[PDB]
């Protein structure tokens, strides 16, 4: 639409098309050491 | 050879895949010896009590090959 | 019921028994004060030697039993004179209920037994006439049911046992998921309200249990209001007297705050028609709501 | 040739998003990464229905002006006796919270007797142990307790009904009672040769059942189905058969320092609290190695206790948190014990970097008594 | 009276042999648990590494970290030394009650660690923080 991008008008943010029970569940870390994979929950 | 003094240890080693066969040895003093052939050691559990003997024997996994004296 | 007045006491008001005129308040200091309607203590029990547990007057301005931590219940006849002391319980008598018609009065004790003490028939220093047993845990409280020959008994075993004083055995023991601390029998509704440790009042039908939550802490005592049979007040460990309704099981109908507070814990609750609802506890002040 | 893992595309940074001289440098860095960066190609325990669980504290016992070293509950379940560094022994009514016995008479530990008819308390002050029978009980209980008895030397006040004082060379740290009430186990970590002493009340004598002790002894207790004595040393836990006077089993805790121990009522399971912030579950029929290790506490774990009847156990640590676990044990060989978290009780003060010092369980219901360093006793219901 | 709270000394017996310690508090009279002239000391278990004009602040800080220890040591196992190290942060924090209380032992160890951090960074007692080569 021309009115949006007329000379000297406002510019919408240019978007990149490339850009695309709980307590017990979280605390169940029995003796597992290396099996503990809370690294994924801490990043993702 | 290794001696195991714990019944649940005997079951755990029996559960382990390295277990190949099991022998039940009935002695003249009414004491049974549960022997478990693994890859590296013959694990032996000396059960002097009769009632604990057969509950253990039925506790042994069905896939394991258990053999008479 | 709007609050009327509060009367101070030496210690926490362990037991409260409110009549039309007489109001017995037994405290942890070993003294049971018979406060009048206005609040004048007619007489104070002396020489108990142990912390008083519960008070229960067989008749107003008359003999009133008061249990103590020494496994003895002293019957003061009204100034109050200790006519006789009923003793023999293995542990301290947790609570005592008075029966006007029958000389046998039930008394739940910490020894997992409910003893039926008698004014004269007791084995005299007077062994209870019927020391009923059967509760697995300590007998927290006992209240006579609609029939004078039966009395409900709640205890730590979470089993409310309807012990028949005539037979000396529990006819039916209703088990619950939480331990009950106080038992109050409402004859008009034919129900028994149990103050379970889960901060819930369970109204169980003797002939089955309707649970009502809302109390912030454990319920310490229960008493059905004479004016409204459906309404029953319950003083809890949160120093609050939650007056719930049988029809309105969704929480208490009206939560009355104690006149005096100190982490206070209300312990004793009574419901007299003339005197209203009398409450007491760790605040060492017996408040009245009319 | 595994792919060089193409760089991520534009991150939505533009002329004006609501979220170049260096371009040669990033391109050079990318070229460097193409040959310098290595390329690599890459149950349900359901605690809801098994709720023997308790909840937040409801009764707070106050009156101790210092740390509460140890507290215990009588078999009847209505008396709770507590003591601390203040030297004040206070007996509390569990249902009401009154402090009926204000008489004081440091208190390292105090333990009730197992016999209901003989309510006698063994209380340790420094190297001395007092056998106290408070007059709060009925008189016949006092006489019933007297005939129980009436190395370490024996000697025979605001109601100070003292019966038999036991004096020991060292400051006793742990006290334990036998099931029959005839044997008292007193342990001190300082000593060695005579670190632990066994006292026979019926014979009125004390002895050292150990000729040679290895490692400092931290705590001791009695087996609940057999006379075996459980000795928790600094690093090991050793099982001793007393009737034949020998060593049955040694548990390798894998722990730098053992704090306290508790025993399952079945006698086949042991739980070890450690200064290494670890709870150690041992199945005596499984292994000398710990069946499970739990490292949830943030500070040194002080005490571990199993409820005598309900399948719940708790751990008290110096961080102020009390960890409540549900442990279900079956007699079957297949059925390994089921250990699940149930609750983490909080809101407990820490004084001088000291938190939950001692935890005790109600003999009947799921009630937990926790002693803090500020002199407060919490009754979690 | 050459062993006083605040005197630097050397340990010649035990695991921490050849390490330099500061006398935290002397029990020259002895104790029931330690029937000898023992004294509690705080020492440096791992000495900080040497630093240079170069290396970033990250590496300098990484090499400047110090691991302490606290230990009751016999006088016959301590070797007294003329240098003296004093700071009010390390006065009276240690006692027998601290050793029995393991959380207090760890807390005192961490406090000693921190105190050694500011002391090393400030450049005091360079000899005390220099390891002894034997």
């Amino acid at each position: 639409r021309t009115d949006l991008y007329a000379c000297g008008a406002t510019l919408p943010p240019h978007l990149s098309p490339f850009v695309k029970e709980e307590k017990e569940a979280k605390e169940l870390s029995k003796m597992m050491m290396s099996n503990k994979q809370r690294k994924l929950y801490s990043k993702l | 050879p290794r001696q195991i003094s714990d019944i649940k240890q005997f079951l755990e080693i029996a559960r382990r895949k390295d277990a190949t066969s099991a022998r039940i040895k009935k002695n003249t003093n009414k004491d049974v010896k549960f022997k478990l052939r693994c890859s590296k050691y013959l694990y032996t559990l000396v059960v002097a009590d009769a009632k604990k003997a057969e509950k253990l024997r039925q506790s042994l996994p069905p896939d394991l090959t258990v053999t008479e004296v | 019921p709007a609050y009327l007045a509060s009367f101070s006491h030496d210690d926490w008001i362990s037991g409260i028994q409110l009549t039309s005129d007489t109001i017995l308040t037994s405290s942890y200091d070993g003294i049971a004060r018979v406060w009048d309607k206005s609040g004048e203590i007619k007489f104070q029990s002396t020489g108990c030697g142990s912390s008083l547990k519960s008070a229960s007057w067989h008749i107003p301005n008359q003999s009133f039993l008061t249990a103590s931590l020494d496994q003895k219940i002293f019957h003061w006849v009204i100034s109050g004179i200790l006519q006789t002391l009923f003793v023999g319980h293995k542990d301290i008598v947790e609570r005592v209920r008075s029966l006007e018609s029958s000389s046998v009065f039930i008394s739940a004790s910490a020894d997992n037994t409910v003893g039926i003490w008698d004014f004269e028939r007791s084995p005299e220093a007077r062994s209870p006439l019927i020391l009923c047993e059967g509760h697995t845990g300590p007998v927290m409280d006992i209240v006579f049911s609609d029939d004078p020959s039966v009395a409900y008994s709640v205890g730590q075993d979470h089993t409310i046992k309807t012990w028949d004083l005539i037979t000396g055995q529990n006819v039916d023991s209703k088990i619950t998921k939480a331990p009950l601390l106080c038992v109050e029998k409402l004859t008009d509704l034919h129900l028994v309200i149990c103050g379970s440790s889960a901060r819930h009042i369970v109204v169980h039908d003797p002939r089955v249990s309707h649970t009502l939550s809302g109390h912030k802490n454990l319920v310490s005592g229960l008493s059905a209001s004479p004016e409204n049979p459906y309404m029953f007040a319950s003083v809890s460990h949160d120093n609050t007297c939650r007056v719930w309704d049988v029809r309105a099981t969704s929480g208490s109908i009206y939560t009355i705050s104690r006149a005096e507070k100190t982490w206070d814990k209300l312990f004793a609750v009574d419901w007299n028609k003339s005197i209203g609802i009398v409450t007491g506890g760790t605040d060492k002040q017996l408040q009245i709501n009319q | 040739a595994p792919a060089p893992k193409l760089p991520p595309p534009s991150h939505e940074e533009s002329y004006n998003p609501p979220e170049y001289s260096n371009l040669i440098k990033e391109k050079f860095e990318r070229c460097l990464d193409l040959y310098l960066a290595p390329r690599v190609r890459r149950k349900l325990p359901t605690p809801s229905e098994l709720r023997p669980f308790p909840t937040r504290c409801t009764n707070v016992f106050i009156g101790h002006k210092g740390r509460v070293r140890c507290l215990s509950v009588h078999v009847s379940g209505n008396w709770l006796a507590s003591g601390g560094d203040d030297g004040v022994l206070r007996i509390w009514e569990v249902m009401t919270g009154r402090c009926v016995w204000k008489c004081s008479l440091i208190i390292q530990s105090l333990a009730w007797g197992p016999l209901s008819d003989s309510p006698v308390l063994a209380v340790a002050v420094d190297e001395t142990v007092y056998f106290i029978t408070p007059p709060i009980f009925s008189d016949e209980q006092i006489e019933a307790s007297k005939e129980l008895f009436t190395s370490a030397i024996w000697r025979r006040l605001h109601g100070g009904i003292v019966h038999a004082t036991v004096s020991t060379p060292s400051s006793i740290k742990s006290l334990s009672w036998h099931r029959r009430g005839d044997y008292l186990a007193t342990s001190s970590p300082t000593s060695s040769s005579q670190a632990v002493l066994i006292h026979q009340l019926s014979r009125g004598a004390s002895q050292s059942p150990f000729s040679k002790s290895k490692g400092s002894v931290q705590a001791v207790t009695f087996h609940p189905t057999m006379p075996y004595l459980l000795v928790a040393t600094q690093r090991y836990v050793r099982i001793y058969n007393l009737v034949k006077q020998e060593l049955v089993k040694t548990l390798l805790t894998g722990v730098k320092w053992v704090s306290s121990l508790s025993v399952h009522s079945s006698g086949d399971h042991v739980i070890i609290g450690s200064y290494d912030k670890r709870l150690c579950w041992f199945d005596l029929d499984f292994s000398s190695k710990p069946y499970k290790n739990l490292r949830y506490h943030s500070r040194a774990l002080r005490d571990v206790s199993y409820h005598p009847s309900l399948p719940l156990f708790c751990s008290g640590s110096d961080d102020g948190d009390v960890q409540v676990f549900h442990g279900r044990v079956y007699s079957d060989l297949l059925a390994n014990p089921l250990i699940v978290p149930l609750k983490i009780l909080r809101n407990h003060k820490v004084v001088d970097n000291v938190g939950v010092l001692s935890t005790c369980w109600h003999p009947k219901e799921a009630w937990l008594f926790s002693a803090g360093a500020g002199g407060e006793i919490r009754m979690w219901t | 009276k050459i062993l006083k709270p605040g005197k630097v000394a050397l340990i010649t017996r035990g695991r921490f042999a050849g390490k330099k310690v500061v006398i935290l508090q002397a029990i020259d009279q002895g104790s029931k648990s330690h029937p000898f002239g023992h004294a509690v000391v705080a020492g440096v278990e791992r000495y900080p590494l040497k630093v240079t004009k170069s290396m970033g602040a990250k590496r300098i800080a990484r090499r400047s970290r110090v691991k302490p220890f606290i230990k009751v040591v016999n006088y016959n196992h301590l070797m007294p030394t003329r240098y003296a190290l004093e700071l009010d942060n390390l006065k009276g924090l240690i006692t027998a009650d601290t050793f029995k209380e393991p959380t207090q032992r760890s807390a005192a160890r961490k406090t000693v660690k921190k105190t050694f951090e500011e002391k090393y960074q400030s450049g005091k007692s360079a000899w005390f923080f220099t390891p002894l080569r034997f």
